[PDB]
């Protein structure tokens, strides 16, 4: 009965760690494919002008 | 010509520091997407090291 709780809690913690790791992977993929034009000014506006 | 000239020293400084940064790195850079690819590789290595 005691060890059941530890298994459950460990499951949640491992899930959280995996979530963080994948979030870092996503940001790395992003910057690999993205910075060339990141945060630049909106072209729709200027074309309209 | 004036626009190209105003952009000339900016371009030259870009190339200069690009060469310096390229030499500071083991891998040699050749294109913008290549630069960003190297950057994400650098982040990956940093994460593993920490």
């Amino acid at each position: 009965l005691e060890r059941d709780a530890l298994a459950e809690r460990y499951a949640t913690l491992s899930f959280d760690v995996q979530k963080i790791q994948r979030a870092h992977q996503a940001f790395s993929q992003f910057v690999g494919k993205h910075l060339s034009v990141a945060f630049d000014t909106d072209p729709e506006a200027e074309i309209r002008e | 010509i004036q626009s190209l000239t105003a952009r000339a020293p900016v371009w030259l400084a870009a190339q200069d520091t690009l060469n310096q940064l390229c030499e500071q790195s083991g891998e040699t850079l050749a294109s913008s997407n290549d630069v960003t690819e190297y950057m994400q590789q650098l982040l990956e290595r940093e994460r593993e090291a920490t």
